[PDB]
């Protein structure tokens, strides 16, 4: 018995955005429903409460309301802070205990598209006495933050011994991401050469490098 | 109102955690202080509460065996205690402060939690702590940079000649390997010119084992 | 019963099967059949807590409000009631949402009895099983307590003594 609600919705600015909230028997429509807004990597605070009523400072354009047994909130103006995660709070009797929503992103509706950059990075010497070998491998400057990396080892692809990153936020509204390998010190002669791609808007990148420099 | 939590520890799985909060500028004995978990990824969650006037301890269903909750009415604190943590309990954890007060199951409808200090976050995993390794990367414009391996615990920071070459400088994300540790890599991008007299030193750190080495690097022709 | 430190609602009151001017002044120290005079001269316990505008709402027979859905008094009664003031034990700054009452009821109730329930009112055609909105309303409210309030809303704490 949790509250369900869409996990993201999306609107131009210009007019508002809706976020809707259902709930069972025991969360909504035998009892109050609180909204509350998450700045990222802090806490939370107060947004809506007594599903009409806001606190001192919250400006007059967050509207909610609820029916039945689902309950609503409405936002209009949607510039540079409503670009947030909203969690839908109620207190429920059939659990005994407070209860939260999933989470629901808010993205308002300029960036040109940017061919991602890869750079194979040879290994060094030092490596050599530490009985490891991790081929590094390295993209950026791509849009959107979406992207699969594969491994070429010479006729075949492997799926073994990959590791993948989330991508990360940048200053220039960019995403990028790394990839790792682990191999024996052996193994990196013992191949003709070792592909780095990455799968990036229907582009696949291609570099190849060998171990003799 | 302010409320201040402490820092977030290395903790291996079975051991216990140390998770408190302090009041500070109003009257602790008239608001009840909820605590609430958050793991990276889903919503919220909600533990428990205590009243500061007497000791009623409540806690949620799925986890009424599991935790233990203590008031330390002398230095207006709120202690917390968590023995034999699991994978799953990896999370954030917030105190909040409800306006009003009170300690019956069916009075909850008029509880929103007010103002929230900010969270405090658990470890896993038996890693305790490994010395960071930084490791030479030849070039093949320009890029150089070095790699770090088996560093635990986060964060590890990475400078570039003091700072002096902020340019360009990239903080790649964390991984995490099968084995539980994890490895960071940080380059920087130069010129296709400027190489043999600019000498690109990055100095790195580990704060809890105060372990820093600062490393050259030479292009490999 | 008068130096218990927990009080329950006036809606779901305790029932608990000496020189008792050893207390505070009391605001309402009336008493019906006998006399002050008399008791010492001479038993139930159901205690609760009442918003101060009310306290003489606790009288037998008469309507109002709590003395016609919570707890009522028949018109034959032998024992009293003392009720005596409570601002710096039960009311602190934000309010006490431990004290309820009940409001919507389908009638009023036998005399000495309680009721303990949740479920939502109707006050319409329209059968609202589980969804209180309109026309359909939660029965239980809380009425907190603040220094802030005046001289009549104080939350006093009274108890009945039945013979």
């Amino acid at each position: 018995p949790v509250l369900t609600q869409p996990p993201s919705a999306s609107g131009p600015p210009g007019q508002s955005v809706s976020i809707s909230c259902s709930g069972s028997r025991s969360n909504i429509g035998t009892n109050f429903v609180y909204w509350y807004q998450q700045l990222p990597g802090a806490a939370p605070k107060l947004l809506i409460y007594k599903n009409d009523q806001r606190p001192s400072g919250v400006p007059e354009r967050f509207f909610g309301s609820k029916s039945g047994t689902s309950a609503s909130l409405a936002i209009s103006g949607l510039r540079s802070e409503d670009e947030v995660d909203y969690y839908c709070a109620a207190w429920d009797d059939s659990l005994s205990g407070h209860v939260f929503g999933a989470g629901t992103k808010v993205t308002v509706l300029g960036q040109p598209k940017a061919a991602p950059s890869v750079t194979l990075f040879p290994p060094s010497s030092e490596e050599l006495q530490a009985n490891k070998a991790t081929l590094v491998c390295l993209i950026s400057d791509f849009y959107p933050g979406a992207v699969t990396v594969a491994w070429k080892a010479d006729s075949s692809p492997v799926k073994a011994g990959v590791e993948t990153t989330t991508p990360s936020k940048q200053s220039n509204n960019k995403y990028a991401a790394s990839s790792y390998l682990s191999l024996t010190p052996e193994q990196w002669k013992s191949h003709r050469s070792y592909s780095c791609q990455v799968t990036h808007e229907g582009s696949t990148v291609e570099k190849t490098v060998a171990p003799t420099e | 109102v302010q409320l201040v939590q402490s820092g977030a520890e290395v903790k291996k799985p079975g051991a216990s955690v140390k998770v408190s909060c302090k009041a500070s500028g109003y009257i602790f004995s008239d608001y009840n202080i909820h605590w609430v978990r958050q793991a990276p990824g889903q919503g919220l969650e909600w533990m428990g509460w205590i009243s500061p006037d007497s000791d009623d301890t409540n806690y949620a269903q799925s986890f009424q065996g599991r935790v233990t909750m203590t008031r330390d009415t002398s230095i207006t604190t709120v202690y917390m205690e968590l023995s034999s943590l699991r994978s799953d309990d990896t999370a954030v954890y917030f105190c909040a402060r409800s306006v009003g007060y009170c300690s019956l199951n069916s009075c909850q409808r008029w509880m929103w939690f007010d103002t929230w200090g900010q969270g405090a976050l658990v470890t896993v995993s038996s890693a305790s702590t490994k010395g960071p390794s930084v490791f030479p990367l030849a070039p093949s414009t320009a890029a150089l940079g070095c790699l770090v391996k088996d560093y635990f615990p986060e964060p590890v920071t990475v400078s570039w000649n003091s700072g002096a070459l902020t340019s360009g400088v990239h903080t790649f994300p964390a991984v995490l390997q099968s084995s539980g540790l994890y490895s960071l890599s940080s380059v920087v991008t130069v010129p296709s010119s400027s190489l043999g007299t600019q000498t690109y030193i990055c100095n790195v750190n580990h704060k809890p084992s105060n372990t820093k080495v600062d490393k050259k690097v030479e292009p490999k022709s | 019963v008068f130096n218990a430190t927990r009080f329950a609602s006036v809606y779901a009151w305790n029932r608990k099967r000496s020189v008792l001017y050893n207390f505070a002044p009391f605001f309402a120290f009336k008493c019906y059949g006998v006399s002050p005079t008399k008791l010492n001269d001479l038993v139930y316990a159901d205690s609760f807590v009442i918003r101060g505008n009310e306290v003489s709402q606790i009288a037998p027979g008469q309507t109002g409000n709590i003395a016609d859905y919570n707890y009522k008094l028949p018109d034959d009664f032998t024992g009293c009631v003392i009720a005596w003031n409570s601002n710096k034990l039960d009311s602190k700054v934000g309010g006490n949402y431990n004290y309820l009452y009940r409001l919507f009821r389908k009638s009023n109730l036998k005399p000495f009895e309680r009721d303990i329930s949740t479920e939502i009112y109707q006050a319409g055609n329209k059968p609202c099983n589980g969804v209180a909105g309109f026309n359909c309303y939660f029965p239980l409210r809380s009425y907190g307590f603040r220094p802030t309030y005046g001289v009549g809303h104080q939350p006093y704490r009274v108890v009945v003594l039945s013979f």
